């Protein structure tokens, strides 16, 4: 149970990632 | 006497029942130590549902 | 606590005569001692034999005996092993063989007792860090 | 063991050939700014 | 029943005296006129039945035939143990300064 | 002429014993009012059969097929030892000195890894008896001690060994030491083994002898921790006998 | 292993009550205007 | 044993219970060996059969 | 990017919520018995 | 045009999300070779014998660690600096025995880092840009290649390098210490002073920018609201700052120039780093730290003890138990 | 009792992520208008 838990905490840190970086807020400027 | 369905195995007789016998850490499961089952074993079908 | 003849005095061979030193052969004793030695006898101790060490317990029940100046300057002119029965020349410094060590071709025999003083005078100072090793540094 | 050595042996080649003739494409003209 | 067969062999002679049949080449450091010459001969020619047969070896000079017979109170013998001789322990045990 | 060391350096056949022409299937006069010695025995592991092993009683089990991930470590060289003429003919050899010990670790099907000290040591064989020739149908079969695969000042991952380190599982304080027994107590191991060396290749001109062999032996019992694996180890070796 | 058996759920709470609290703050943030 | 193995209630697939989760060998354990095959007679020296 | 045509806000009232919570609450109150079993 | 043309500003384009460049196309190929194979290590790799003993050691996640244990070991000493791809073993079972993935991670990994530093000057190069930002990520690069390359080739072994892994590196740091004094050496000193002085500098730097914005927001929203994405004014009043800090000590020990400012800022870290990347660098060829056993002594000769003769006891503490099996000899030469 | 350790996961993860779910779109709801 311990190896799911941390590789699980794992994928969803570089799953945020690719979402952090690709469906970021745009910076505009004015 | 300890065989795949004994141990509650769901996945694994579905990729045996096409011919995905071995396994790259050496064995089989029919009892068969010393084969090579080249790419296609159990944890290169896993990977090819990853990739 | 201070460098006193008494601690400075040592015997000088078998019969029990003893021979007292100056501060000055003390520490060219122990520069001469760093120049020719500490290579190999640091602390007291033998880096390529850690067998055998210059505590004077131990130079006491060398063949010959070896725990006062005389012996310690002969073992310096023809060093022999722990028993006596063979001479080590050929893989020891020596000046019998200032040939190819060429270190003791510096040393007179002024020079060879002072090194000796040093050997039997520093044990009676660090008690058992001389010849020790790391569990006493 | 000998065929992934050449495999990589070619991967390698063809990315430093990449490389070498990437900056010898006229690399310092690439900038906003002078181009000579 | 596990016994550590080396903290055994300390509650005999072997704890307390140079065991001919077991302990080091460094112990007969301890008195005159043992090492390095005859303490080579004593390992090479181990074991020994009693401690008396040391005096027995081909080629003892008439004389250390007699540093051997000054040094029998600090001599004795137990079963020779296997943890004890292997890899060369007898000439080397591992222990520098 | 042959090769030098840097010739052979990084090449692996460092590791790999002498051979002998096809042609050479002579045979080498013995003669019983003289003394004889191997100057060089070479023995190089070409197979290594482990085992299996639990569980069900059912027939007597087979070595399976090993995977070697020591390298080219395996193979011992070197060794000399006296050839006798016994009474009746026959020849032992009793082992002396030499490079007569490699530690190998193997992996069989599932992952788990077999350490075993493959040696020879004191190894004393015997040939048939009445042998006034060595020939290609010359067999040895012998005998060797097995000593631990590690020695005493060998420590484990928690200090504990047999001539040295902690007694105890010190990281447990106020645990019970009973069923810790086992692992706190150090054993040295001392088995025996059996080898059988066929030469096939003979020189009676030079005195050098080839063939195969075939030894059985426990492997590494981690100083009592586990039970050990019988291994059945395959090769040929290369043999020089000499007039002493 | 022999780990603890509370251990699971003490990292799955961990990881998810405050992971919700972000989420429902977010949510109600864009929903507005 | 393989064929004597599959005579034998354990093994029937309407044997289990809806909660019962894991593996088979969960239940009444991992299998070892065959005891062998029982045979039951009274004082009279007949040949019982268990229902 | 030109948005997308066809998107709708998503509501979840009061009372649809009490009516979830206690669906959600009971149905567990009711299983908690076999997952422990 | 052609198609290499096209290829060609493909690379370079500036429109990119992410940029690619020249640098990049190595880049790529060596992390993302370094990433895949580090995961897969960490988690399913068996036991590795690094210390070449026959000892191996567990590192990854299915062999009994955690992520505080868990490491990618290096690999064995009877490999040493002797260049160990996949096709040199026998095969894969050989090559995870000894450590393999070890040398395939931190060859591909130091490789792309270095690319990556080239990468910030190329990217300034097609904005217009200055190009000393590649200069300051200099110091952590040079930092990796000191645990990563330069110290196993001065001891002659990449087992001697720092493990992939939590646990792993304070093995590397202990060691360190009872064979080098580290701690005595002045070029770990200059790099704690970087490294404190730059959070020192960092937290003093950030509140007294925190400590003069231009009221314009109110007290029920976020300051940073009044700051605006591409705005021409500076949203904090820097003479106001000045005034604080200069009255806190002096005037003349505060910085009224910004730019002037800014670069000590970038400076005082990046030159301390470089230091202590230097300082492992040399270490490497075993020129330690300043040795002061026993060099404080009285009018007779009994070692008077300072506090360097107390940091030897630890030292030899941990120098006795470092590889309790990989010696047979009284000293440890490397 | 001699429970099932996983039962106390499973009821803790039956309620809270479909309640979560419920709670995310009635906050979002009532910060529309
Ligand atoms: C087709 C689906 C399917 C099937 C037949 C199996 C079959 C099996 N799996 Mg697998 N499994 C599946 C999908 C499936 N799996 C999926 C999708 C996952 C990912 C989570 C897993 C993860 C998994 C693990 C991790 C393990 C198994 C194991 C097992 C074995 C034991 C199963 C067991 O204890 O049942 C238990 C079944 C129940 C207790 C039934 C629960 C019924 C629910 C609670 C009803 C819900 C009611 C609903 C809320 C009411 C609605 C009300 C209305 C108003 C809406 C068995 C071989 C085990 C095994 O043998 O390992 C080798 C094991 O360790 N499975
Ligand atoms: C950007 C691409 C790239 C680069 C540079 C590397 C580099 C490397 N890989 Mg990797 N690899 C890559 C992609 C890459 N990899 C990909 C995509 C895969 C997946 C298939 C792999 C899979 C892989 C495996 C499985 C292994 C490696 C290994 C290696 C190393 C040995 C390579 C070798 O023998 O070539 C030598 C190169 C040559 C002989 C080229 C000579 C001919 C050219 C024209 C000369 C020009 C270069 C010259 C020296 C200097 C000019 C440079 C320029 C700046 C002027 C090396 C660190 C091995 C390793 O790490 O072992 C520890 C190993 O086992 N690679
Ligand atoms: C108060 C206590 C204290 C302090 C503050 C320090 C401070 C320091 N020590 Mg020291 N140390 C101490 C006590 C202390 N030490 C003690 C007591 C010991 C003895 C046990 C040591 C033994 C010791 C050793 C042996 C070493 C240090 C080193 C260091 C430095 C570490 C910082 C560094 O290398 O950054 C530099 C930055 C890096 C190394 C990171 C590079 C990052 C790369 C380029 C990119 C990586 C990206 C990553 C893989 C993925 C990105 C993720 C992303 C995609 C999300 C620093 C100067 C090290 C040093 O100076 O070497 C350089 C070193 O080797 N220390
Ligand atoms: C009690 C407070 C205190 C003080 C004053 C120091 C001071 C020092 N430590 Mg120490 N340290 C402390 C606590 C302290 N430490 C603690 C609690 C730990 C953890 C246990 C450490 C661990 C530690 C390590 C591991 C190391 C130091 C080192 C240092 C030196 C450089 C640190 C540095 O530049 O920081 C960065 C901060 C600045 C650059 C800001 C400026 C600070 C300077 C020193 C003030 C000088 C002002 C000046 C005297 C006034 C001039 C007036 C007039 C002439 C104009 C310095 C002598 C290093 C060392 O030994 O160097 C020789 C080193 O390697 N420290
Ligand atoms: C231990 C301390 C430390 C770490 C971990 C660190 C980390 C980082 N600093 C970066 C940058 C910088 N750091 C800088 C100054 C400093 N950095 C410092 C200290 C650190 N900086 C210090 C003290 C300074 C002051 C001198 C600058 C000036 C920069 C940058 O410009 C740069 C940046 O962009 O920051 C935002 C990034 C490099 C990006 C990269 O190479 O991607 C490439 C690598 C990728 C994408 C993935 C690599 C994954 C690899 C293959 C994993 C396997 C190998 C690893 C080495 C495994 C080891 C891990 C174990 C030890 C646990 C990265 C986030
Ligand atoms: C009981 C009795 C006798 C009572 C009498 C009481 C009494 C009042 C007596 C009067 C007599 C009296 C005054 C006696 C004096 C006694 C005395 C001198 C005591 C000694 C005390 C003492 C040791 C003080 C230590 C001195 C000290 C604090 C030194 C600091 C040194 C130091 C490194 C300073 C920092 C310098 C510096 C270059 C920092 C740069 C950091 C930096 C980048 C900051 C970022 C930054 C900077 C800016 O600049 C601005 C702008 C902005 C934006 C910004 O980001
Ligand atoms: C996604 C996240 C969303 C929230 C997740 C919420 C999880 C809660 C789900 C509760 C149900 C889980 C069962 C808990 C009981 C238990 O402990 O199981 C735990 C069991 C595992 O069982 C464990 O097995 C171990 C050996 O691996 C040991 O033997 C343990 O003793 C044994 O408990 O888990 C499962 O069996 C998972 C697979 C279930 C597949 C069932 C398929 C058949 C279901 C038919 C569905 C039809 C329903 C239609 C209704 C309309
Ligand atoms: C016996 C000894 C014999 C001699 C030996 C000499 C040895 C070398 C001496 C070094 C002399 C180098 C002078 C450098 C000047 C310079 O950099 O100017 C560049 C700028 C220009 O200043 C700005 O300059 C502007 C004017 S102008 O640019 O200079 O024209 C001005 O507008 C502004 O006020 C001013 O701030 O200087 C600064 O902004 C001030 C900060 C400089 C501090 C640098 C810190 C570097 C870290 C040191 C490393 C230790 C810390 C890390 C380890 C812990
Ligand atoms: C509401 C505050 C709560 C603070 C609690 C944190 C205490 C931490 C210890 C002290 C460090 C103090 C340094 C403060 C620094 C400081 O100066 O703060 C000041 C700042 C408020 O300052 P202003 O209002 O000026 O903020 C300006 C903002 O616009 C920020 O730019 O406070 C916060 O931002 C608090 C952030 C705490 C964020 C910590 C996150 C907590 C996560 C906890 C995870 C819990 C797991 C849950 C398990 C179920
Ligand atoms: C390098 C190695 C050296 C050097 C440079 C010196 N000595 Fe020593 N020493 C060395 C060895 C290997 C041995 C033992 C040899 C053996 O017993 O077979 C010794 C022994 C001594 C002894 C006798 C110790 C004893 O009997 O317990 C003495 C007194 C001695 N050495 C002194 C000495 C002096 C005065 C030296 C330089 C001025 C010197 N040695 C150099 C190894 C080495
Ligand atoms: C074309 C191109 C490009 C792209 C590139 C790419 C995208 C690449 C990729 C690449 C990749 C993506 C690669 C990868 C690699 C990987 C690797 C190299 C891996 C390895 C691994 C291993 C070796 C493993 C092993 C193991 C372990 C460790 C443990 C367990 C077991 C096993 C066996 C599994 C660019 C953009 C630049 C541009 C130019 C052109
Ligand atoms: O390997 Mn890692 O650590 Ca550098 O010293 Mn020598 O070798 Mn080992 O001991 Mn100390
Ligand atoms: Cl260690
Ligand atoms: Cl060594
Ligand atoms: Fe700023």
């Amino acid at each position: 149970m311990e190896t799911i838990t941390y590789v699980f905490i794992f994928a969803c840190i570089i799953a945020l990632f690719f979402f952090a970086i690709f469906f970021r807020e745009p910076p505009r400027i004015t | 006497l300890n065989p795949m369905w004994r141990q509650g195995m769901f996945v694994l007789p579905f990729m045996a029942r096409l011919g995905v016998t071995g396994s790259w850490s050496g064995w089989s499961i029919t009892g068969e130590t010393g084969i090579d089952p080249g790419f296609w074993s159990f944890e290169g079908v896993a990977l090819a549902h990853i990739v | 606590a201070e460098l006193t003849p008494e601690v400075l005095t040592v015997p000088l061979n078998s019969e029990g005569k003893t021979i007292t030193l100056t501060e000055k052969q003390y520490l060219e004793g122990k520069r001469l001692f760093q120049y020719a030695c500490a290579s190999c006898h640091v602390g007291g101790i033998t880096k390529t034999n850690p067998s055998l060490d210059l505590r004077t317990e131990t130079l006491a029940l060398a063949t010959p005996p070896r725990d006062n100046i005389e012996g310690l300057v002969d073992y310096m002119k023809n060093p022999t092993t722990y028993d006596g029965e063979q001479e080590i020349a050929e893989v020891h410094p020596s000046l019998r063989s200032a040939d190819i060590f060429p270190k003791m071709r510096n040393l007179t025999e002024k020079d060879l007792v002072a090194i000796a003083g040093h050997i039997l005078v520093e044990p009676k100072i660090l008690g058992d860090k001389w010849g020790g090793g790391k569990v006493y540094y | 063991m000998e065929t992934l050595k050449i495999t990589v042996y070619i991967v390698v080649t063809f990315f430093v050939l990449l490389f070498v003739f990437g900056f010898l494409s006229g690399d310092p003209a690439r900038n906003p700014k002078r181009k000579d | 029943e596990l016994v550590n067969v080396v903290d055994e062999k300390l509650g005999t002679a072997y704890g307390e005296k140079i065991d001919l049949n077991n302990t080091n080449i460094a112990a007969f450091i301890q008195y005159r006129g043992l090492y390095p010459t005859l303490a080579k001969l004593i390992v090479k020619n181990a074991p020994y039945e009693s401690v008396e047969d040391v005096l027995n070896i081909p080629g003892l000079t008439e004389r250390q035939k007699q540093i051997l017979r000054e040094n029998l109170e600090h001599f004795t013998v137990t079963e020779v143990e296997t943890a004890l001789v292997e890899g060369g322990d007898r000439y080397n045990n591992g222990l520098y300064k | 002429q042959t090769l030098t060391y840097d010739d052979i350096v990084g090449t692996g056949l460092a590791n790999k014993c002498p051979t002998l022409d096809d042609t050479a299937r002579g045979a080498y006069p013995i003669d019983s009012s003289q003394t004889y010695r191997i100057a060089r025995l070479c023995l190089q592991p070409t197979t290594f059969l482990v085992k299996e092993e639990p569980k069900n009683k059912r027939q007597e089990a087979e070595f399976v097929p090993t995977k070697l991930v020591t390298r080219e470590t395996t193979s011992l060289d070197q060794i000399q030892g006296e050839l006798k003429v016994n009474s009746d003919g026959s020849l032992t050899f009793v082992e002396e000195d030499g490079i007569d010990f490699q530690p190998v670790t193997v992996q069989m099907a599932g992952g788990e890894r077999i350490p075993l000290l493959f040696t020879v040591k004191n190894l004393v064989a015997s040939t048939q008896p009445n042998v006034t020739s060595i020939t290609t149908s010359t067999d040895f079969k012998g005998e060797f001690n097995v000593p631990s695969y590690r020695t005493a000042n060998f420590l484990d991952p928690k200090g504990r060994g047999l001539a040295s380190g902690y007694d105890s599982a010190i990281a447990l304080p106020q645990a019970k030491e009973e069923e810790l027994a086992r692992a706190n107590v150090k054993r040295f191991s001392l088995t025996k083994g059996q080898i059988s060396l066929n030469v096939a290749k003979v020189d009676g001109r030079t005195g050098e002898i080839a063939g195969t062999f075939e030894s059985e032996q426990l492997s590494d019992d981690d100083m009592g921790a586990h039970e050990p694996h019988e291994v059945k180890i395959q090769g040929v070796f290369y043999a020089s006998i000499e007039p002493a | 292993m022999e780990v603890n058996q509370l251990g699971l759920i003490a990292t799955a709470l961990f990881v998810l009550v405050p992971s919700v609290f972000l989420i429902i703050l977010y949510v109600q943030t864009e929903s507005q205007q | 044993e393989k064929l004597a193995f599959y005579d034998y209630i354990g093994n029937n697939p309407a044997k289990g219970g809806l909660f019962r989760t894991g593996p088979m060998n969960k239940g009444d354990g991992i299998a070892q060996a065959w005891k062998g095959h029982a045979v039951f007679r009274n004082k009279e020296g007949e040949e019982l059969f268990v229902r | 990017m030109e948005p997308n045509p066809n998107r709708q806000p998503v509501e979840l009232n009061r009372t649809s919520l009490y009516l979830g919570l206690l669906l959600i609450l009971v149905l567990a109150l009711l299983f908690s018995s076999y997952f422990f079993n | 045009a052609n198609l290499w043309e096209r290829f060609c500003n493909w690379v370079t384009s500036t429109d990119n999300r992410l940029y690619v460049g020249w640098f990049g196309v190595i880049m790529i190929p060596t992390l993302l070779a370094a990433t895949i194979c580090f995961v897969i290590a960490f988690i399913a790799a068996p036991p590795v014998d690094i210390d070449g003993i026959r000892e191996p050691v567990s590192g990854s996640l299915l062999y009994g660690n955690n992520i505080i244990t868990g490491a990618v070991v290096p690999s064995s000493n009877a490999i040493g600096l002797h260049f160990y791809p996949i096709w040199e073993a026998a095969s894969l079972d050989e090559w995870l025995y000894n450590g393999g993935p070890y040398q395939l991670i931190i060859f591909h990994f130091l490789l792309g880092a270095s690319c990556y530093m080239g990468r910030q000057w190329e990217l300034s190069y097609r904005l217009g840009m200055r190009p000393w930002i590649c200069v300051a990520y200099s110091a952590p690069l040079a930092s990796a290649f000191a645990v990563f390359l330069i110290y196993p080739i001065g001891q002659g072994s990449f087992s001697d390098g720092m493990p992939l892994g939590i646990s792993g590196t304070f093995n590397f740091m202990i060691v360190f210490q009872a064979e080098h004094n580290i701690l005595m050496h002045p070029f770990h000193q200059l790099g704690v002073a970087g490294v404190f002085g730059g959070a020192l500098f960092c937290a003093m730097h950030g509140s007294l920018v925190t400590s003069s914005l231009i009221r314009e927001t109110t007290e029920t929203e976020s300051a940073n609201y009044g700051y605006k994405f591409g705005q021409e004014e500076e949203t904090y009043n820097i003479v106001a700052a000045h005034g604080y800090f200069g009255r806190l000590i002096f005037q003349y020990a505060s910085f009224n120039n910004s730019r002037s400012l800014h670069f000590f800022l970038a400076a005082w870290p990046v030159v301390g780093v470089w230091f202590t990347a230097l300082g492992i660098s040399t270490m490497a060829f075993n020129l330690n730290g300043f040795n002061f056993n026993h060099s404080v002594i009285d009018a007779k000769g009994n070692v008077i003890n300072t506090w360097a003769d107390i940091i030897n006891r630890a030292n030899l503490g941990m120098e006795v138990m470092h590889e309790r099996n990989a010696h047979n000899f009284p000293l440890d030469l490397a």
